[PDB]
DNA sequence: GAGAGAAGCGCCAAACACA
DNA sequence: ACTGTGTTTGGCGCTTCTCTC
DNA sequence: GAGAGAAGCGCCAAACACA
DNA sequence: ACTGTGTTTGGCGCTTCTCTC
């Protein structure tokens, strides 16, 4: 077609629209490594030029632009996940997907983006489809999803408790029904970033959250991979109120494997920080049972 | 070029994939070269671990002081001709200049790391120092890379070799689990906190009167908005077609037009 | 008559109207005289600004500096990034090409690999060893105009800052070692101090999200030339030389034939506009 | 803690708030540190202006200058009036008290008799012959601070103007004699050229109606003293000295004890404010 | 003091009356000292007359070149060791530096004043030069004063004496007819012309923003009016009680308030 | 009393008034050289301080100030002239008179002086009394009178032709009735300064003036003292129109003393300039009679 | 009780030195 | 391509707070 | 014929050098 | 008392005038 910048301003936005519709055509890299190379290069160049153009000019976004880019993201990204195989496997369609992710991030974080126009274009279905992606076998995609969901949850105010309840349901399903999940560290990092922003006094829903879905996450076999994020979340949580620590102690003093195992080091390291932070302001309520069960 | 890049640094294959090299080209170059054929911390700069090492030279010896970050694995190493508490302090400070200030430091007992000099160095920076007696993997990685670099060229002053090894294992080798370099993982910004029951707002930047470099004019032309900022410049859209980097000597703050 | 009065006494403007003359005619009479423009040291030319990167690790500036400590004359080799301002510095005993190579590799290990580096025309930065080292890493090496110490303003200002911090340190502990002081200074500058105008540290800029891409540039220059009085940058003199005509001229300098056999590059600070003789 | 962080690293202001501190407290922490004020070359003091007459022939400034012409080194003795700006100048072969006396008498014959003359502390202006000559005419002779060449700004600027005119003249006729050139320059400056800001010649001001009388003055000075970092005007150094307390201070300078045995006068350009230790 | 003033210059009595001396004190001092007991031009600098003179010294000779203004009598003299057209040109230029540019110059014929060098000097300045062959009073006055100055002190370098004589007869001796010195009569401004059927208006001076010296302030405080002006200053009434001389670096022009 | 500046502003002008009335008391120096020295010094100091104060402050002059200062000038200056005696005689009351003259000059040339308030305080009687003073035997007083009358004639517009006619009458009286007058040079300088300011074409009154009162002034015995001013006036006059020169030539070619006398040099010098200026633009009408009468 | 002093806080132009 | 810059420092406006009639 | 280009004229901030 | 200053120079607004639709 044309470069998006070399046109008179009047119809300029129009051309942008066409460029988006020039990127919704699919090309499959896993079907065969060599197919439609010219069209693939055209798509890559178009995505690169659009992401370059979107971050240097103000007042380019307009009303008839939001649903089109939402649809483009939903077409390029929302898809069935590849068959599982447990160095990790890497998505073969990564160039175009990376370009789309960067485009969406730069768009959502523009200063001209209005936080009241996606309340009729980004609804609970968008959040559901974007949150079912955290089971990707590629870590770069998970990182991009984390840094996108953070911006979404920050900017919007009607999707907060919805996302929290959905995450609670995800945690329940992973802990009990199916044990095949690989995004339990990025979700935990987002959770910690959310938890640090509470006010006083703590709501009771957060206490239910801590006692029901954070602590039992210890009894899984594969806790070793995402231990740092969980420990960070716990230590960051219990600072807002120093009295609500005792349930954490008496819950950690049960899920401890009472036999010999290599998994002890995680519990010792976490207890180190929890004890460092709990010591001030007369904490001896459970020190005796803690040390008793620790001597074992 | 990947060929020269490997012939100079002996980096990995997943590293060469990031550059112009592709999967099978990287696999070809890797074995066509002769000499080639848990985490305790919670945040970057939370806990370090400090070792020492004898590196054997054919006519002398080197004492390597190595600190490793126990959340990303960022290595900082220094080579000395002896080992005392003075040189332990020198190594810790040279590491702080590279990585930042640790909150908690952990090291083995010995003649150093246990005197009053090292404890007085650690107490002026608010770094708590725990001692324990019996990571060792990165030490071996660094030693093997030194061996390779000496194998290719024997006339290396041991100061170039250490810097090239640190460059390779910090900025070039890609970790296998998260597909990130140690440097990238160690310096990527954390997520900002989120105020509850308060919309997370976008930051609004300031408005400037500006002038065009190389024109000698004496008139400030219109208040605009700054898109990006750096040291000694600012990205200003002079028109609605192009944007230019205006130095700070040609910029003057203003107030929103309303 | 105005023209003969000025040709005798070289009086000013406000004097030639008081003997019969329009203001513009007196202005032309003054602007045409060559003995009054060859000798007035006042001129008016645009100001030049150094080249800066479009993103971190694009352009670096390097330098060396002396430091007198405990009867020893240390040589500090300094390398500074132009986008963010991050500094790296190592102390050596003397100046040689091997020291330059080792210092550059220290800098690369600390910051990353740069695309272009531009330093002055020293005797250890133009050597064959240094050129071979730069070509071994795919690093372009350009130079500045000889005898123009203001074309490396950033790295010279950084030398000043670094030495000021070192003196503040040595004021307290006159027995402090040199490497400890340099390391503390580097930590302070890169991590603790905040830049004046953007209000972010050098480290926060160096490790910012690179997501903003490079704005496109244009190599189009001005297509016309003029006549210039000039001074040779090495030696300063009372009166200008010329005029001559420029062969070409880019932003910040101009190409002036100093002699008849060879030309030279002169910055926009040793040039003065002249009148077209035709 | 802010105070120990600065006591170790000497970081700035925007760094101490990012570790817990009010802005005013960080400002006090910086303004109190003596190693950071002893070494920063930046200061902020008021500007001084030379003493000027209240009417023509009240105060004069005198000087000598070299001029290299035809392998000979002429000494131009220059005397300039401060109210109107009228200049007088004579060329001699060498510098001696007799030459100074003859030049002063030339100036008196050309302009009139001055009340006060102030020159630098030269070896031919402080001699007994010159003092006796000045007392023979009832002319007061004061001096300036040694090694402060900006206290005679008017006469130095006039030397510059005079030499520029002489060079413009010698550009045309490299065989022109010296006295002719000096006389033409003096005529041009005093009678033909117009002052920049008041738009009258020096002669019109010198021979204006003296009817406006002298405004009354006041010798009242400031009654309080402070503490000052200082530099000795003769020798320049990296770091300030002190602090000390001023004995007295008039507009444009201050009395600082350089040593314990003797004091000295320092201008408001080599002084930096200090904090009161009590 | 009049006593020292006469003992140095040997000026007249009507001169001493201008100073602290009174009529009878001047009459006392005048004869208590041992050694003491028409106009052709129309405007100042209209016609000059130039003479030459041999001044006899006991071991050498001096050639005095003297120009006199034929409307006030302002004397300008120079002493040389020879006499040529070069020195006539030097004398004329040294006189122009003191008195101004004459419109018409008149002198006696001779080896000088009649060559091509002098006529070429006079033609570059637009001064017409008329020659005539046969004032002599002022020459004698100047010679007698030189005699007196040499009588009191014999070790005079002849350069101080000439300057003191010129000072005396130009700035000290009072003319008898108009009670004016030669300098005062020669440099007093003429009367400005008067436009007919047009009111002769008063000149209105400009308004300035100003600052106080020695205060380091950074605020221009109110537009005022300048009363008097000079080189490198201006008289500004800071209040309605006192007025101060503000340099030009602390003054900024403004526009009338209306 | 007090210093005029050290009082609060409200009554400040009032004190000024009193100071003026402290200067209208007369002290006679010719009666005896030593009398009322204290009061004389007080008067001198008061005049000096008032003239100092009047030239540094704006908006000091007010409506009830004009007639008082006019009366003060009329009391100090307007007086009978001393007996005549033909070095010249000098007024013994010169200090106070000089102070008064300087005060009046600084007052009249103030920028706050209004040129419409002395049309009811300075009338024809003021001009008459000030113009009868040009017969003073002291030259300094004549110089001050000249530089005062110049300012008066410049500032006022209703006293111009009156002053011109009065000067014509003075010239007639001097040339014919009485030959005792000593101010015929300052008046001529003022006349030349006035003449240079004419417009084109010349009015006929000015031609009558030139032909009747300027040219005959040559036939007086004491022309030698004020020849320069007269010659300057003539040469400055005839530049405005170059045709009206012939009457001047044929009038100068009669009053010439046809005998030998030292008075010839004045006529030769004047004819030199008149011939220098008349030569351009075909002037040969009277050249032959001029040279004929000149050869004699 | 209320309107004025007092302290906190940001912003800015002029200097200065590395060569 | 070739090309000066970054930091310090008192003053001043502007917002918030506290001691007195 | 009329409103826009073209020339004249004053004013001003930034440099520069004498030491 | 002790104490930097005066001149040059292109750019820019602001007033007056002239060549074209
Ligand atoms: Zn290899
Ligand atoms: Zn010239
Ligand atoms: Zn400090
Ligand atoms: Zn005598």
């Amino acid at each position: 077609l044309l470069h998006i910048r070399d046109v008179p301003p009047a119809d300029q936005e129009k051309l942008f629209i066409q460029k988006l519709r020039q990127c919704c055509v699919l090309f499959d890299f896993v079907s065969d490594p060599l197919s439609d190379l010219k069209w693939k290069e055209v798509k890559r160049a178009a995505l690169s030029e659009m992401v370059e153009y979107i971050t240097h000019n103000r007042n380019v976004i307009t009303e008839p632009i939001y649903p089109e880019v939402v649809h483009m993201f939903a077409v390029n990204m929302f898809r069935t996940l590849p068959p599982s195989s447990n160095e990790p496997t890497l998505e073969a369609a990564w160039p175009h997907l990376q370009l789309v992710y960067e485009f969406f991030l730069r768009f959502l974080e523009s200063p001209d983006f209005q936080p009241n126009i996606a309340k009729k274009y980004i609804d609970q279905k968008f959040v559901l489809q974007l949150l079912e992606l955290f089971d990707s076998e590629d870590p770069r995609e998970r990182d991009f999803l984390k840094t996108t969901l953070h911006r979404i949850y920050g900017k919007f105010l009607g999707l907060r408790a919805y996302i929290r309840k959905q995450i609670n349901n995800i945690f329940y399903r992973f802990i009990y029904e199916t044990e095949h999940h690989n995004g339990i560290a990025e979700l935990l990092e987002i959770l910690g970033s959310i938890i640090n922003g509470f006010a006083l006094p703590l709501k009771e829903e957060h206490k239910i959250f801590l006692l029901k879905v954070l602590l039992p996450l210890h009894k899984v076999k594969s806790l070793s991979v995402y231990h740092p994020q969980l420990a960070y979340c716990v230590v960051q949580f219990l600072e807002k109120d120093s009295t609500l620590t005792e349930p954490v102690v008496m819950a950690l003093l049960k899920y401890w494997p009472k036999t010999h195992s290599p998994k002890e080091v995680m519990f010792l390291n976490e207890l180190e920080e929890i004890l460092d932070v709990i010591e001030p302001s007369e904490f001896v309520k459970i020190m005796e049972p803690l040390f008793r069960q620790l001597a074992k | 070029s990947p060929a020269k890049l490997h012939s100079f640094t002996h980096c990995g294959q997943a590293a060469l994939t990031l550059h112009g090299a592709t999967t099978t080209e990287a696999l070809n170059i890797l074995h066509s070269c002769h000499a080639c054929r848990i985490r305790r911390g919670l945040l970057p700069n939370h806990i370090w671990q400090g070792d020492i090492t004898h590196f054997k030279y054919k006519n002398t010896l080197y004492r390597l002081h190595v600190w490793v970050d126990t959340f990303s694995g960022s290595v900082s190493a220094t080579h000395k001709k002896r080992e005392t508490s003075s040189e332990a302090i020198s190594s810790l400070l040279h590491a702080i200049a590279h990585l930042g200030r640790p909150s908690h430091i952990n090291t083995d007992n010995g003649p150093a790391y246990a005197s009053q000099e090292f404890q007085h160095a650690c107490t002026s920076l608010a770094i708590r120092h725990t001692t324990h007696i019996p990571v060792e993997r990165t030490n071996g990685i660094l030693k093997t890379l030194l061996y390779k670099y000496f194998s290719d060229n024997p006339n290396l002053p041991m100061d170039n070799a250490l810097s090239v090894a640190l460059w390779t294992i910090n900025h070039l080798n890609v970790l296998t689990h998260c597909q990130k370099t140690r440097w990238q993982l160690h310096h990527s910004p954390r997520l900002p906190p989120i105020p509850e029951a308060k919309p997370v707002t976008t930051s609004k930047t300031h408005w400037y009167y500006f002038k065009i470099p190389g024109l000698n004019s004496r008139q400030w032309k219109g208040p605009q908005r700054a898109l990006q900022e750096a040291a000694g410049a600012a990205l200003i859209p002079v028109s609605d077609t192009a944007a230019q980097w205006i130095p700070w000597k040609l910029l003057k703050r203003a107030v929103c037009p309303r």
